[PDB]
DNA sequence: CACTATTTTCGGCTACTATAAATAAATGTTTTTTTCGTAACCCTTCGTGGACATTT
DNA sequence: AAATGTCCACGAAGGGTTACTGAAAAAAACATTTATTTATAGTAGCCGAAAATAGTG
């Protein structure tokens, strides 16, 4: 009875824990009791919330977790696990607190006084999205947000770049390592796009669809002369104004 | 509260449909039925304006429990903190009003506690282990030991943690070059 | 502002509450909200309980009609000591500059009692010896300081003693809701003087 | 008539209830922004004939 | 050179259609509670003893 379980979780643990587990399998692994005694021991086990019911498409399916977190989620009622067992099924994008509010029938009080006190036991952080952006997302302390930086001091290494080429791809990189940057991740496919910008500005120009010059704007930089007209604007009448005709 | 399945001989190892979702009513009834079962009658519920308020009844305090008290005044000074204690069901706020009590009736043994500042008839020495009996252990570096263990278990959770910071950084990197 | 909107149309169903369940009349809650209304302005809803201000509130308008609604039927329903609504009420009526006010005169509180008493249908004769036993109990010298609810709670015992048996100091108690042995040292008091 | 016994009563014990000050810190509690019926008649469709180009 | 297929356009026919008798969160602001402590008086639970008279044999 509880001899046969404690060889049928050492087959759990004897793989790690990816490669997900099945019965036709574990029946060929394990055959010494008929099917008539298998599962009454799982179901049995099921009670001892070790083995967890998992999915892969369409059909049947399991998967046997660590027992040092499972006796983690016991020390909870089962409400608090409740709320837990969707916050780890998520894992590696998050979840948002109204998905998990429709999926429990848990309404708003006694959903937001659970997590509440799921978050003193360490066992839920909170981060902010960037896709979509003030939205509460949740997750475990598996730090996983793989949802460059959207705030500003962009422009602050494109200066760098137009200075580098105004003296006249793949060489930009390494000009970008040295020199002090606070960086923390370079490549080529986010340099091509750091690229377009200055594209847009007409500050370099894009030749034979890697090479790039400088549309002498530095002469600019120091009729097409914007600066050095400086206007009146004061006791005169007869300006001209781009609006005021629509 | 599991969730359960069966063995069908149609469909073997399904999955049933009631134990999908719990109730988490009849768990509640059960707990209700075993209730005591009243029949009100309105003078019952009268309300004065001693109701819904603070405080309560102290029970009148005794000769026994006199020479547990001047005594514990007679070593210490006033040391409101351990006396809770020594009375074990009694609270910080009522032997506070006590005290006061007895500088009203008895004006002249809080000056004897006061005077007496010595070792008294030394019967105390079993008093001193009287309380000192109560989960007999070295609470001077006992509090340090397992507050060592405390702060060992958090040492393991940042290398738990660090170690699962740095295989994001290696996974986040392979399909940036995929 | 319409969030300063937002904030009076709901504490516009608080007054409705109130009033809808002690029988206040409508022309208080509509007199009761400019008390509100001013208290708002002057930085005195902030912090305090919603719920706890708009009874102190309301009772200042009761007060002022000089109608029979004592204090502590404000609070019962709200299951908190007559002291915790009793003392945000003192802090209203000396900050916000109320002056001139109606005492709380206890011969109000006789006519009041007897309806929902369920006494004789002989109504009349319990309170005209009533009212005379209190303008007895007026020249007299016992409530200066005593309370408006108690000294009128063993009146009408009194009163009532000479003519019915409704005296058993339970049923007068579920009336005046003041203690039952408060109002014996009443009756103790009066004869002895 | 003797005392038992709930009733009647004294009685004191207790415990805040306001009223003014020092912090100081913790705690909750509630607003103001910041953001997520008949009849024309246009309309729509099925359709039929004209000419152009390749091919016999 | 002619004959057939194909591309195109226009009227023909019915089709339907229109005025007729809010909550959520965040920075903001702020009273409350905690700690005294010192007098007074009533409200009240509360026992509690203890006076006392109602009452049992």
């Amino acid at each position: 009875l509880s001899d046969n379980a404690k060889t049928l979780h050492s087959q759990m643990m004897s793989k790690g824990i990816g490669a997900l587990f099945t019965q036709q399998e574990l029946q060929k692994q394990m055959g010494i009791g008929s099917l008539t005694d298998l599962m009454s021991i799982v179901q049995e086990l099921l009670d001892k919330n070790l083995i967890k019911l998992v999915k892969q498409n369409d059909e049947l399916k399991f998967q046997g977790v660590l027992e040092s977190e499972a006796q983690k989620k016991a020390t909870m009622s089962a409400e608090e696990a409740l709320v837990y067992s969707y916050i780890e099924a998520s894992g590696r994008e998050g979840i948002w607190s109204k998905t998990i509010k429709a999926r429990t029938n848990l309404h708003q009080h006694v959903v937001l006084k659970c997590l509440k006190s799921l978050e003193s036991q360490r066992y839920v952080k909170s981060v902010k999205s960037v896709k979509f952006p003030t939205r509460k997302i949740y997750m475990l302390y598996s730090l996983q947000p793989s949802v460059e930086l959207d705030i500003e001091f962009i422009n602050s290494l494109l200066t760098i770049v137009w200075r580098f080429i105004s003296e006249n791809t793949q060489e930009i990189l390494e000009f970008i390592t040295a020199a002090q940057v606070a960086n923390v991740e370079l490549t080529p496919s986010n340099i091509r796009s750091l690229c377009e910008v200055l594209v847009y500005d007409d500050k370099l120009e894009k030749v034979t669809h890697d090479c790039y010059r400088v549309t002498l704007e530095s002469i600019l930089q120091m009729i097409f002369n914007y600066f050095k007209m400086f206007p009146a604007s004061k006791h005169d009448k007869e300006v001209v104004y781009f609006d005021e005709w629509t | 509260t599991a969730i359960q399945l069966k063995l069908n001989p149609d469909g073997t190892m399904a999955i049933d449909e009631e134990t999908m979702v719990v109730d988490r009513h009849k768990n509640a009834s059960i707990e209700n039925e075993y209730k005591e079962k009243v029949d009100e009658n309105p003078f019952a519920n009268l309300y004065n304006y001693g109701s819904y308020g603070r405080g309560s009844y102290t029970d009148p305090w005794t000769v026994e429990e006199m020479i547990k008290f001047y005594k514990a005044l007679s070593m210490w000074g006033t040391d409101f903190n351990l006396i809770s204690q020594l009375y074990p069901y009694r609270s910080r706020k009522q032997v506070k009003a006590k005290f006061v009590n007895e500088e009203k009736k008895r004006p002249i043994l809080i000056e004897l506690a006061l005077r007496s500042k010595l070792p008294p008839n030394f019967d105390e020495y079993c008093c001193e282990i009287k309380k000192n009996i109560g989960t007999v252990a070295d609470f001077n570096e006992k509090l340090i030991e397992l507050q060592n263990e405390h702060k060992h278990h958090m040492k393991e959770i940042e290398e738990a943690k660090n170690t699962a910071k740095e295989e994001d950084q290696t996974a986040q990197r392979l399909n940036d070059a995929n | 502002l319409e969030s300063r909107e937002a904030t009076l149309n709901n504490a516009r169903r608080k007054l409705r509450a109130v009033s809808y369940a002690l029988h206040i009349p409508e022309y208080i809650t509509d007199a009761a909200f400019q008390w509100y209304k001013l208290a708002l302005a002057n930085n005195f809803v902030q912090g305090r309980r919603s719920q706890n201000v708009i009874a102190s509130c309301l009772y200042v308008a009761c007060r002022k009609e000089k109608t029979h609604h004592m204090l502590i039927d404000f609070s019962s329903r709200l299951q908190v000591s007559v002291y915790s609504i009793g003392a945000t009420f003192l802090k209203m009526v000396k900050k916000l500059h109320i002056t001139e006010l109606p005492l709380a005169d206890p011969s109000l509180f006789i006519q009041h009692f007897a309806e929902k008493l369920d006494l004789a249908d002989k109504k009349i004769k319990v309170v005209k010896d009533a009212v005379k036993l209190a303008q007895r109990m007026s020249k007299d010298w016992m409530f200066e300081g005593r309370r408006p609810a108690g000294i009128a709670g063993a009146c009408i015992l009194l009163a009532c003693r000479m003519n019915n048996l409704r005296r058993t100091h339970t049923e007068i108690v579920a009336v005046s809701h003041v203690a039952e042995e408060t109002l014996q040292q009443r009756l103790n008091e009066f004869k002895n003087t």
